[PDB]
């Protein structure tokens, strides 16, 4: 019954602010690190940002560093992604995968379950 | 900043053929390379969580391998539902994730 | 063959007698009998000495163009010696290969002595065809005498049986056992070298972290270190006590590398270097034992006892290939499998050369002690 | 008196007499000098013209310079003749 769903995708003017949710079910954010992977229309997958709920550590891609902000909520099982100052290169379908914690087999199963994906356009 | 490059940009093959997709890493990333399968219009699906360790729930025809920094994905029997885009992901660390460019496997006519 | 063959036997005799006598002297004085390999090499030298003692008989026999004036008892004894030399050499080489495999992959004098007794008895018992068959035979009414191999109607299939005994029991099974032992040795050495190389990469990148200023160099070194640690965790030593403390130690190591990477990505360099410094406590606690074992295994390759046995075993089975091919062809000819006159003349005109080169190991075995000592 | 060796065999054949193991005849056509011109050897068959007497063997060997490393001599069951 494991499932990750996304929300907040839509049309926003360039330079605006958008909020993307990753309301999950079947697990807890404290057990897995929720990553955000985008895919430009008719292009390959690109890693954007990630958050580790246990360690509180967040990292961003060098092309989205500073502009984007990622948070999480243990109670809601949601991993928000705050995107600010959106450019023309940020039009993509943003997925929200999950990744286990070292040590063990959960780490080796990278992005085993993905979210349905949400589309944002500028 | 490990860069993954997939040699076949597109792979037109017929049903029942054996297809091999090669993906190469700039550095050494151990066996931390996974393979996905994105049908058009939906999220990818994990196939080989390690370099060669098959996932659970996927057909046993998929099989990966490692020969250093060269990683290959093989499909023995190209069934009609095995026509999608296949990506190689290097996942050596959380902030070091890099996907391949994709290998759109098509129908050979 | 009329004069080329007897010269090689003379060279083998003088060099082998001078050589294999020094090896006995060296092993009994310098390379003192404190290991199984020394005992087996001493037995090999003694077998070579016995064959070289009986060699000048065959040298004279071939010089005189296949006429045997040394008698009947000497005709059978000088053939039993050759058969015994072949069988003792193959058995001692198998024992040496097994000893090397045990000493490398699985780190007793009584066992060695009993094994030598068994080998010197089995070689003598397998050289019984030359004792119960070989006799002097007068070629027709001519005064020619040859040291032939007689067999009656009851002792049928004796040529084919002798050829098969030489091929599979004397050569093929020893060759397979030696190949298996050396393949296992190669597997163990490859595992140990993988572990050692991965840890050397990890240590070099740790030293790079020590002499680093910005977070970019620290981040790259930590990336290389994490890749090396993940690779090394897969290089489990060959043979729960094991597979649970090695992997746990490397899990701790990779966790510390992840902590260092987490600190480095935030921009902190001093804390990343502190975590890299703490990374060696895990080595001193969990992985130092396996690193020492890997270095010990790799140190059993550069000793001058492994190269001697490796050279002796490889040269012996390389020099016996030409004779085993022609012996097998001879069996096929007398079995009726191949009746070609061209091939039949090839085997008879080249068998003496093959049997002459097949016993050059008895000459140049002592040369390996100096070439690799 | 005629003797048989049950051959009809690309090796040289011969008959040997042990009264030890002295040569008598051999074909590949040679005879012992003492018995030359009397015995006839022909397959392999030895026919007697007159009667010394002993047990006669039938060896099957190659030629002298051929296969000298492993020189085989296939003997046969002795057949003592009647004087
Ligand atoms: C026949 C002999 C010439 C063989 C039979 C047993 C052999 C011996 C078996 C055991 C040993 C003990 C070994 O010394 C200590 O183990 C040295 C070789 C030697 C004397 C061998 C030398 C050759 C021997 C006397
Ligand atoms: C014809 C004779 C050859 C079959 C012999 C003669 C010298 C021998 C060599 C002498 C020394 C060595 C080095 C030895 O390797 C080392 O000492 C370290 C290098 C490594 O790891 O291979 C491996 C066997 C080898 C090549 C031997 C292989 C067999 C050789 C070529
Ligand atoms: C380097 C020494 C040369 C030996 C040798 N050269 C010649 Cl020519 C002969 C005549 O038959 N011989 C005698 C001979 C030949 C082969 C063997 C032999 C070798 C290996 C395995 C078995 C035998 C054997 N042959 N007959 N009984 N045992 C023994 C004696
Ligand atoms: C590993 C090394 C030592 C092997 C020794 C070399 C081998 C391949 C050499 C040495 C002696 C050679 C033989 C010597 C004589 C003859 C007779 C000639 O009419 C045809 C070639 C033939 C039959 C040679 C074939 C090759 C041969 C068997």
């Amino acid at each position: 019954e494991v499932q990750l769903v996304e929300s907040g995708g839509g049309l926003v003017q360039p330079g605006g602010s958008l909020r993307l949710s990753c309301a999950a079910s079947g697990f807890n954010v404290v057990d897995f690190s929720l990553h955000w992977v985008r895919q430009a229309p008719g292009k390959g997958l690109e890693w954007v940002a990630y958050i580790s709920s246990s360690s509180g550590s967040t990292s961003y891609a060098d092309s989205v560093k500073g502009r984007f902000t990622i948070s999480a909520d243990t109670s809601k099982n949601t991993a928000y992604l705050q995107m600010n100052s959106l450019r023309a290169e940020d039009t993509a379908v943003y997925y929200c995968a999950r990744w286990g914690y070292w040590p063990g087999e959960p780490w080796w199963k990278a992005f085993d379950y993905w979210g349905q994906g949400t589309l944002v356009t500028v | 900043d490990i860069q993954m490059t997939q040699s076949p940009s597109s792979l037109s093959a017929s049903v029942g053929d054996r297809v091999t997709i090669t993906c190469r890493a700039s550095q050494s990333v151990s066996s931390a390379v996974a393979w996905y399968q994105q049908k058009p219009g939906k999220a990818p699906k994990l196939l080989i969580y390690s370099a060669s360790s098959l996932y659970s729930g996927v057909p046993s025809r998929f099989s990966g391998s490692r020969s250093g920094t060269d990683f290959t994905l093989t499909i023995s029997s190209l069934q009609p539902e095995d026509f999608a885009t296949y990506y190689c992901q290097q996942y050596l660390y959380y902030s070091l994730v890099t996907f391949g460019q994709g290998t759109k496997v098509e129908i050979k006519r | 063959i009329f004069v080329m063959i007897p010269t090689l036997y003379s060279i083998i005799f003088v060099v082998g007698i001078f050589g294999n006598s020094l090896v006995v002297i060296v092993i009994y004085f310098y390379m003192k009998l404190k290991t199984v390999a020394s005992v087996f090499l001493l037995n090999l030298a003694l077998a070579d000495l016995c064959f070289l003692l009986t060699l000048p008989l065959w040298a004279v026999y071939t010089a005189m163009e296949y006429r045997w004036p040394f008698g009947n008892y000497l005709c059978k004894i000088a053939s039993a010696s050759v058969s015994f030399n072949l069988y003792a050499s193959v058995f001692l080489l198998t024992c040496l290969s097994i000893d090397r495999y045990l000493a490398i992959v699985h780190p007793t004098m009584l066992v060695a002595k009993v094994t030598c007794i068994i080998i010197w008895l089995l070689a003598g018992l397998a050289s019984l065809p030359a004792i119960i068959h070989r006799n002097v035979f007068f070629i027709e009414n001519t005064n020619i005498t040859v040291c032939a191999f007689h067999y009656e109607s009851q002792n049928s299939t004796l040529p084919i049986g002798l050829g098969l005994t030489k091929n599979i029991l004397g050569f093929l099974f020893p060759f397979l056992i030696i190949l298996t032992s050396y393949t296992l040795i190669w597997k163990a050495l490859k595992k140990a070298y993988d572990l050692e190389d991965n840890w050397e990469t990890l240590n070099d990148n740790l030293k790079v972290i020590e002499k680093a200023d910005n977070a970019a160099q620290v981040k790259d070194a930590l990336t290389k270190m994490r890749a090396a640690a993940l690779d090394a965790q897969k290089a489990t030593p060959p043979k729960s006590p094991e597979m649970k403390d090695f992997r746990h130690g490397f899990d701790i190591l990779v966790g510390q590398i992840d902590d260092a990477l987490k600190l480095a990505n935030e921009g902190k360099v001093k804390e990343a270097q502190a975590a890299a410094e703490q990374l060696k406590t895990t080595r001193n606690a969990y992985i130092q034992k396996y690193l020492e074992r890997a270095r010990s295994t790799l140190d059993k390759l550069n000793d001058d006892i492994f190269k001697i046995i490796m050279a002796i075993v490889l040269f012996f089975f390389f020099s016996w290939i030409p004779h085993q091919i022609f012996t097998f062809l001879d069996v096929l000819i007398q079995l009726g499998i191949i009746r070609d006159c061209r091939i039949a003349d090839i085997v008879d005109t080249a068998m003496p050369i093959t049997i002459c080169i097949a016993y050059f190991n008895n000459c140049l075995n002592p040369l390996f002690y100096g070439f690799l000592g």
